[PDB]
């Protein structure tokens, strides 16, 4: 079926975050 | 190596899970898209200045190939692959 992006709930693409713990 | 600022933010869908990225990082240089080892990498696009959707020249990199590293930097991204798209943004831009 289409897909289409409907933002629904709008989910970012940046949790883990690459930093590194030191 | 600095400081560097990834802000996006893609449709939340179960439907499109399949092809949804895991997590995505941009820099002053060149921008980097991660995707999962057991899913297959979809193509990329970008809306330019125009209006319209352009495929940029991407790249493969990583330990298991899973990453697109995309040759320029927008404000959206329109991801797509077989029947399933993804629909990306990113608040921020650093370029």
């Amino acid at each position: 079926p289409p897909p289409e992006p409907d933002w629904s709930n709008t989910v970012p693409v940046n949790k883990t975050i690459p930093v590194d713990t030191q | 190596a600095g400081a560097k600022n990834y802000q996006y933010v893609m449709s939340e869908q179960p439907e499109m899970r399949s092809i949804q990225p895991v997590h995505v990082w941009d820099n002053y240089r060149f921008t980097r898209f991660e995707f999962p080892a057991n899913a297959e990498l979809p193509q990329v696009y970008m809306i330019s200045a125009s209006g319209k959707e352009t495929l940029p020249n991407s790249h493969v990199v990583g330990e298991n190939r899973n990453i697109i590293e995309v040759e320029t930097v927008a404000k959206e991204w329109r991801i797509r692959l077989g029947d399933k798209v993804v629909g990306v943004r990113n608040n921020n831009f650093a370029p």
